[PDB]
């Protein structure tokens, strides 16, 4: 039997936490053949919260789980990790400043962040989920220089696959044939949706977004304002967060990490700018096009760029940038 | 880049001579694009007309012509009927069409033989069509989050499945039901093609292929047990009917939730006595529950554990029988190579503990049905229906709910929790396999603790 | 490394005068000893028969003849490789020595130094040694080109590969071949269907002992209902026998299939006939297609296989490259491609019947601003133009410190004009970027120089870090190129 | 690892050459010129017919041995040069030897045996000095291995004992001395000055410098002055450049 | 032929318990310790591990026992001993059982009957039979043995330790220094009870 992997998350009491973590012990994320140990990382009141859980996990019976860990202590937590997938954040209450919730959020990040420095394996893996995702990624790899920031990536799947949904709704068809669209930028209201490289199947055919739906001005306006608030509908709606579909794109993120993307196909994380041939500034975490092999990560070269996509870009870039500046105030100062 | 559309009636000559020198103009010209419409006349008096509303043209011939202005679909600037569209291209062009009115008449031909494609298409594609129907009874409930991500993993049926899903509850329900779509469609599995709500009587089951029925939040106040049960019997009946008339005869349904399972789904045969074969209630939650007390008390894994089984109802008085559990991978030092199992029983030396302890913490678990969460639940269904469709382990027992005839001594016309194996697509009881007898005291409390419950239904 | 095969098996290897020199003893009065003498003493260096003999003499020899031999370097010319195929001395495999003369010469200083380990006189002219090598090439190449050619068996090394290295790999290639023939053999006496390849049967023994299929695979016919000429290619990596006959399968998957279950593909139990070499297609040049004339292509030009594929799309109708047409059954086809053509010749039957409608016909003319008159090429720069002017100003409502807005919007629409030209120079366009988002720039200081300072003068050093640069800028723009600057 | 450290790497056969080169040199005639000044340095009070005699002794070993010699003068030679200030002050390297545990137990134990009157736990008489602060395992695949010496030009392993069969012969009996039952490392195990093994046949880089990395790191920083100023002179004018 | 069978022989199971179990997992065999199996028949009547230290262990608390009933009558200020642990009646052993327990304490060997009954099971049954087996702790006794030859009922091989007095007490002697200073520490703890 492949030796037991450590997997943590944090916020594990959370909702988008406790979705995930069936889909992480039946074998979904990581083969039906790798035995898993799993750490729950929570805030001491939520452990209550986080027993039943780990009860609930017990009572799944799930043949690859072969621990339950829960604690409330970093230094247990962060021990010798294989994959760390960070989920706990501060939420934005109303009346507080984004400032404050970004000093928040860097806090808690740094912390995160230097508990893998020491306790994890260099060779840990770092999903980051908790909003604002771009830059507490960034302040976590900052605060764990000793690991490759290539290991560290925040979940940017969550938009692109609610894009190929609406792609697959306006075409009428599965999301299966939908491929190769791209999400830009921040896990943000600003995050532009691509499909400008995207292609779908269409009578045993493979063809062109662009050229399928001919209809240009739907694609710039109606679809991206769609994807942007897809996550806003869902809880004016349900008076609930996303969690299942959450949940969803973490697993696929994580899967493709571990298995690699298929051939011939590219999906969208978000990652660390440096060395893009596309102009981002380095040092930003933004999110590309990318193949995956041997666990690892590239970026799809060569894609043209229009103006209005570039425009796009430029804008998230200067988001993300702001939010740097301002997280990075309080890192120092910190 | 200059964009254009041109909308036409299939027979329309001067629609195709328009098609002819816009393919002329776009395929010479770099800067020219141009989009194509063209409606069966009938259509097109109406569709015409609501067109010119929204831009308040006024234009009615065929073709009409028009320069959109930034995008396909934005608002347009109007160009007249052919001859004005032909006028602008040969002066701003310098371009001529050449074509016959004879030839004219032969692609007035033609373009009617490409709507009569058209349509042909339309219904071509009404031939492609073979989904798997699914529905959900309950559907507007937190447990019905969990299942989802199940069903569309497709293990259940195998990824090689069209899916067609279904989900119900009354309208104020179906606010959120419409968020769990919007969720579903979000979830882009490979497999899903559709997912639909319903709130209303007819509709319901429609062609239904599988049905999940989950417990219902009664919002009603806390009624007695005895009203309650009662309240259950109008429901149960209209979703027997509902099934029995609407659904497909080889139609799977499947009751899963925390209380009264046994009643509901004997409730259910009792209307639908033809599918009611078809209808079996989720152990394995109970199972798993017991398996994980066993386990913590072992200080192993539950997945070690097998062979557990429950007697009695789910939801409330049970039997768990560890005669035939076993246990692999534990360290006895009279320990076997990989796949050697020991005997529960044989393992633990409390029967103090088995007896008292043990018996009253799942009559704990039962009756308050804390622990019994959401994952869980999914679970158990999800897993039940994958052994349904490919079959159970080779050699494992399952528990199910299931209605009697008699199969040890159990009275017929109640529905029992009962060790079982999955093969074939279907459900066989494991009614030879040895010493699994029960004592009388405890077959008559379980099976009078049903029949009470039924009597009290049927009031 | 001859030598080292031999000691290592107990191996043979032969160079002619081994066998010459052995005749000699063996009977000194032989008629091969006897002619040998003859010619010697005629200077008559061995006539090639000779050799020929003595070597089919050698195979007698009983080690040989049951276990191995190897011959080293010999034929030294291409008229004793036909001879000795005319015996039928052929060697199952052949490796050959690819070496720098740089490391021969070196090698050769080496023996330098063991003429001293040796004593007695001896030819060591690395003159001729040059002059031999190099007539060594010219040789082998013919010999090689014929002898790969027909028996698939060239094998070739680096000398500068060590000694040890090189009789490594010859050794284990050896056994893969040994083995090969060993299975082969067996499933022979099996009767086994059974791939060929490196069996280096004659291409002209091949033609002669085809099967009923010719040089097509069965499979294909059989399950794809579609012809793949395997003879394309000689060699036999898909090319198997049974039964007494030679067939040759489209891939790897239809020689397994084959090999398999060789019973379905075979015939008369395959499904269908291959159709008469009448009814089946051929490719064609420029010089067929001249020699059509007057005919064109029973089409005119149009690609019919994609129409056909589109469900008669009149967008279709784009001309296959003559370079892909051919033709089937008396009549001549071109299509969009060479894939396109391959899929014809496999199932022609699908498309080779058409009737197009006359629509659709147009043959692009490119047409230029120059050529267009004054509105067309008007309205294609225009749009591009007023699309950028309308974002440009709409947007920004520009207007830059000390000049007129007039001027401040025009110079800025201008540059961005320039900088979002579909075919401006995009170093170019980006350094006009570069100045457009220095402008941007210094209209924002209008913002915050007006919204910072207030009437009431307020402490100098308490400004804001950046209110101070502003201020010098917009001091400076007041006397600075706009254009340039 | 010497060069980065900047310590001293020794081989067998320069112990071997240089000891037996300095014993002739003293055997030597102390000929008919003056020697050493006899100023104020402590001249040497070898006795030059033991030497001699060890020498002997030497050559008749290696006649009966093939040129091999006797462990305890190897062993000898080596304890002298690990003694040596350079040795002392700096740092020693050795590759592969010693070979067994015996040879081990000869070189690093005191022969001084101190007095045992309570030493009954496992600190044998040994000296830490001498003793390697460092010892590691390095192995890969005996195919790969193979490959690498293939692949050496034929120039290169002319006659060498790297020769195919020479080769092969050495790997097998390289494997056969260090049996799982037994290993030269199994002394330094019973000191518990636990050896780390790395594996440079996965590492695959023909330099390794993925375990030269991971050796460093090990070892620590190097105890020296890792620059002197004017190798900080010099690395910054390296910079500015 | 029947599959490997052998047991290794030597110092108090110690580490050589998990030597031989180490074996039987490399072979994918059965591991058995005789010890477990008696410690386990006996807890299937006795829900305890009887043998010597442990029961003698409360020899001495029968006099502190008394000592803390007395004081717990004479202080109605009630004790950290109210949670005594639980206890059965005798579930009242066979000769068989007696045995047993008289073998723990005495270290002697048994009745033949018992030895000849289980040993056969694991030679005469499946998966036994076909899985074969290595065993740690049997015999104990040469009349065991004896016993074994009588019957017949052989293993492959014998295997014997060679360990002496030092490498015992290196292992042993600590973790019985252990014992001694947490007994110690108990002693302190009813001295201040007391």
């Amino acid at each position: 039997m492949s030796e037991p992997i450590r997997v943590l998350v944090t916020g594990a009491a959370g909702q988008i936490a406790y979705s995930l973590l069936y889909s992480i012990g039946n074998g979904s994320v990581f083969g039906k053949d790798q035995p898993i140990i799993l750490v729950l990382l929570d805030i001491t009141p939520m452990m209550g919260v986080l027993d039943g859980v780990l009860m609930e996990l017990q009572d799944c019976a799930l043949p690859l789980l072969q621990d339950v860990i829960a604690t409330d202590k970093e230094e247990i937590a962060f021990k010798d990790l294989d994959v760390a997938v960070l989920v706990g954040s501060m939420p934005r209450r109303e009346g507080m400043e984004r400032k404050d919730l970004l000093k928040a959020n860097v806090k808690i990040f740094k912390s995160q962040g230097t508990a893998l420095e020491k306790y994890a394996k260099k060779s840990v893996k770092v999903i980051v989920v908790g909003n604002p995702a771009n830059t507490n990624c960034l302040t976590a790899s900052k605060s764990a220089p000793s690991i490759p920031k290539e290991n560290f990536s925040c979940l940017t799947r969550l938009d692109h696959n609610r894009a190929k949904s609406q792609i697959a709704l306006k075409l009428g068809v599965t999301a299966d044939d939908v491929k190769n669209v791209i999400i830009w930028g921040n896990h943000s209201s600003t995050q532009y949706p691509d499909v400008n490289h995207a292609k779908v199947k269409l009578q045993g055919k493979e063809v062109g977004v662009y050229e399928a739906l001919k209809d240009d001005s739907w694609l710039k306006g109606e679809f991206i304002t769609t994807v942007q608030q897809r996550g806003a509908a869902v809880i004016k709606a349900r008076k609930l967060s996303s969690a299942m579909s959450a949940a969803k794109a973490i697993a696929d993120h994580i899967r493709d990490i571990w298995f690699g993307t298929p051939e011939g196909e590219f999906v969208s994380m978000g990652v660390i700018s440096d060395g893009n041939s596309y102009g981002v500034p380095d040092d930003l975490l933004y999110s590309f096009p990318v193949v995956i092999k041997n666990k690892t990560w590239k970026f799809v070269e060569g894609l043209p760029i229009n103006d209005f996509s570039r425009e796009k870009m430029d804008l998230t870039a200067k988001e993300l940038t702001e939010e740097k500046e301002t997280a990075f105030e309080f890192l120092s100062s910190a | 880049m200059a964009k254009f559309v041109i909308a036409g009636k299939a027979n329309c000559p001067y629609y195709a001579k328009a098609e002819l020198l816009a393919d002329y103009l776009q395929k010479n010209l770099p800067d020219f694009r141009i989009f194509k419409i063209t409606q069966h006349p009938d259509k097109w008096e109406d569709w015409v007309e609501d067109v010119c509303e929204r831009n308040m043209w006024d234009h009615r011939t065929s073709p009409i012509i028009w320069r959109e202005l930034l995008d396909r679909g934005g608002r347009g600037l109007l160009l007249g009927g052919y001859n004005e569209f032909l006028e602008h291209a040969q002066l701003y062009y310098g371009v001529t069409s050449n074509m016959t009115t004879e030839l004219m008449m032969v692609i007035a031909k033609e373009n009617m033989q490409t709507h009569t494609e058209q349509q042909l298409d339309k219904e071509t594609m009404k031939d492609l069509i073979s989904p798997l129907q699914v529905w959900i009874a309950s559907a507007g409930t937190y447990v019905c989050c969990h299942l989802i991500p199940l069903l569309l993993s497709g293990e259940v049926f195998g990824m090689h499945t069209e899916i067609s899903l279904t989900l119900f509850d009354q309208e104020q329900r179906e606010d959120c039901l419409r968020s769990i779509v919007m969720e579903t469609q979000d979830l882009a599995s490979p497999v899903l093609r559709t997912v639909s709500f319903c709130t209303t009587v007819k509709e319901a089951f429609l062609q239904a292929q599988v049905i999940i029925i989950l417990d219902d939040s009664t919002e009603e106040e806390v009624y007695s047990l005895e009203s309650c049960l009662r309240s259950r019997v109008p429901l149960c009946r209209l979703y027997g009917y509902l099934i029995e008339k609407n659904a497909h005869k080889s139609v799977k349904v499947i009751v899963g939730g925390k209380n009264f399972v046994n009643l509901k789904t004997t409730l259910l045969m009792q209307y639908a006595p033809n599918i009611a074969s078809n209808i079996i209630a989720v152990a394995l939650g109970v199972e798993g529950q017991a398996k994980a007390v066993l386990a913590r008390k072992m200080k192993t894994t539950s997945a070690n554990i097998k062979d557990v089984i429950i007697w009695g109802n789910i939801t409330g008085n049970n039997y768990v029988d560890l005669r035939k559990a076993k246990v692999y991978n534990y360290e006895s030092a009279v320990k076997g190579p990989p796949g050697h199992y020991h005997s529960v029983l044989s393992l633990i030396f409390d029967r103090e503990w088995i007896t008292k302890e043990f018996v009253q913490t799942l009559k704990i678990l039962s009756s308050t049905g804390k622990q019994f969460g959401g994952i869980l639940a999914a679970h158990s269904i999800a897993t039940t229906l994958k052994y349904w469709y490919h079959g159970s382990p080779p050699g494992e027992i399952v528990s199910l709910g299931v209605m009697s005839e008699g199969q040890f001594d159990i009275p017929e016309g109640i529905v029992f929790s009962m060790p079982v194996k999955f093969e074939n697509g279907t459900w066989v009881v494991l009614t030879d396999l040895e010493d699994i007898s029960l004592s009388e005291k405890t077959l008559s409390r379980l099976t009078g603790d049903l029949i009470q419950e039924k009597l009290v239904a049927c009031g | 490394v001859a030598k080292k095969l031999a000691s290592d098996y107990g191996l043979r290897c032969l160079s002619v005068g081994d066998a010459l020199r052995g005749m000699l003893n063996n009977h000194p009065d032989s008629e091969l000893s006897l002619m040998l003498n003859w010619h010697l003493h005629k200077g008559k260096t061995v006539p090639d028969e000779l050799a020929i003999q003595a070597l089919d003499i050698s195979l007698m020899e009983s080690v040989c003849n049951t276990i191995g031999v190897v011959i080293d370097g010999y034929p030294v010319t291409p008229h004793q490789m036909d001879l000795l195929e005319a015996r039928s001395i052929i060697p199952m495999v052949i490796f050959e020595l690819h070496v720098p003369s740089k490391e021969i010469f070196k090698r050769l200083l080496l023996e330098k130094k063991t003429e001293q380990s040796m004593s007695y006189p001896l030819h060591n002219s690395s003159q001729i040694i040059a002059y031999k090598n190099a007539k060594y090439h010219k040789n082998i190449n013919e010999i090689r080109q014929f002898y790969q050619k027909q028996h698939q068996n060239w094998h070739v090394i680096d000398g500068f590969h060590s000694k040890w290295w090189v009789w490594n790999e010859v050794l284990k290639d050896i056994q893969q071949m040994n083995k090969y023939i060993q299975t082969y053999m067996k499933k022979i006496k099996e009767g086994k269907a059974a791939c060929i390849d490196k069996l280096c049967i004659t291409p002209e023994e091949l033609i002669a002992r085809l099967g009923e299929f010719k040089q097509f695979c069965p499979v294909s016919l059989a399950e794809s209902n579609e012809l793949i000429d395997c003879s394309v290619t000689s060699s036999l990596e898909f090319a198997a026998e049974f039964r007494g006959h030679y067939y040759k399968m489209s891939s790897q998957e239809k020689l397994n299939k084959f090999l398999k279950d060789p019973e379905l593909y075979v015939p008369p139990l395959a499904p269908h006939p291959l159709p008469p070499d009448d009814l089946l297609p051929k490719r064609l040049t420029l010089s067929e297609l001249k020699s059509r004339f007057p005919k064109c292509a029973e089409l005119q030009g149009y690609c019919p296989v994609t129409y056909q594929d589109g469900k008669q799309r009149y967008e279709a109708l784009v001309p296959g490259n003559i370079r892909y047409a051919l033709e089937y059954r008396n009549c001549i086809y071109i299509c969009e491609s060479e894939e396109k053509l391959q899929k014809f010749m496999r199932s022609p039957m699908q498309y080779w019947n058409q009737k197009l409608p006359r629509k659709l016909p147009p043959l692009k003319e490119s047409i230029h601003l120059t050529s267009l008159p004054l509105p067309g090429y008007l309205e294609q720069g225009t749009a591009t133009s007023l699309i950028k002017a309308m974002n440009a100003a709409g947007n920004l409502k520009p207007k830059l410190p000390f000049l007129s807005v007039r001027r401040s919007v025009l110079l800025y629409i201008a540059f961005h004009l320039k900088a979002f030209n579909p075919k401006g120079s995009e170093y170019s366009r980006k350094k006009y970027k570069k100045k457009l988002e220095q402008f941007v720039e210094r209209c924002e200081l209008i913002t915050y120089l007006s919204s910072k300072m207030t009437r009431k003068y307020k402490e100098p050093q308490f400004r804001a870090i950046d209110f101070d640069h502003k201020l010098q800028t917009f001091l400076s723009l007041k006397n600075i190129d706009p254009v340039t600057g | 690892l010497a060069k980065y450290y900047k310590l001293h790497h020794i081989k067998m056969k320069d112990v071997i050459a240089e000891a037996i080169a300095k014993l002739e040199a003293i055997v030597a005639p102390k000929d008919s010129v003056e020697g050493e000044e006899e100023g104020e340095e402590e001249e040497e009070e070898e006795n030059v017919d033991d030497a001699q005699e060890l020498l002997d002794g030497i050559k008749e070993s290696m006649e009966q041995n093939a040129g091999r010699l006797e462990d305890q003068y190897i062993i000898r030679f080596v304890k002298e040069k690990l003694k040596s200030m350079p040795c002392r002050n700096q740092g020693f390297i050795l590759d592969g030897f010693p070979k067994t545990y015996d040879q081990a137990k000869d070189l690093f134990n005191q022969e001084e045996e101190e007095e045992e009157e309570e030493i009954r736990g496992k600190i044998f008489p040994y000296d830490k000095l001498i003793t390697p602060e460092f010892v590691c395992g390095l192995d890969a695949s005996d195919e790969f291995l193979k490959e690498r010496v293939m692949n050496l030009p034929e120039s290169v392993v002319a006659g060498t004992h790297y020769s195919q069969d020479r080769f092969l012969r050495s790997l097998s009996h390289y494997r056969d001395i260090n049996t799982d039952d037994e290993t030269v490392f199994n002394y330094f195990d019973e000191l518990e000055i636990h050896p780390i093994h790395i594996d440079v046949g996965k590492l695959e880089d023909a330099q390794n410098r993925l375990a030269i990395k991971q050796l460093i790191k090990e070892i620590g920083k190097p105890r020296n002055y890792g620059l002197t100023d004017e190798e900080k002179a010099e690395e910054e004018k390296k910079a500015a450049e | 032929a029947p599959p490997l069978r052998i047991c290794l022989l030597g110092p108090h199971g110690s580490g050589k318990t998990v030597c031989a179990r180490k074996l039987a997992e490399n072979f994918g065999i059965f591991h058995i310790q005789f010890d477990e199996f008696l410690q386990e028949k006996m807890l299937l009547k006795a829900e305890r591990k009887f043998g010597p230290e442990f029961e003698d262990d409360s020899e001495e608390e029968q006099l502190v026992k008394q000592e803390l009933e007395e004081l717990a009558a004479q202080a109605n200020v009630k004790i950290e001993e109210d949670t005594t642990k639980k206890q059965l009646p005798d579930v009242q052993l066979t000769e068989e059982e007696e045995a047993i327990k008289l073998s723990l304490t005495d270290n002697e060997p048994l009745p033949s009957e018992i030895l000849d009954s289980i040993l056969s099971e694991w030679w005469l049954k499946e998966p036994i039979r076909s899985t074969g087996f290595i065993l740690d702790g049997f015999p104990r006794h040469p009349e065991e043995a004896q016993f074994l030859g009588e019957r017949g009922f052989f293993p492959d091989a014998a295997v014997i330790i060679q360990v002496d007095d030092q490498d015992i007490f290196d292992r042993l002697l600590p973790a019985q220094v252990q014992k001694w200073k947490t007994k110690q520490h108990k002693k302190l703890e009813r001295k201040k009870l007391i």
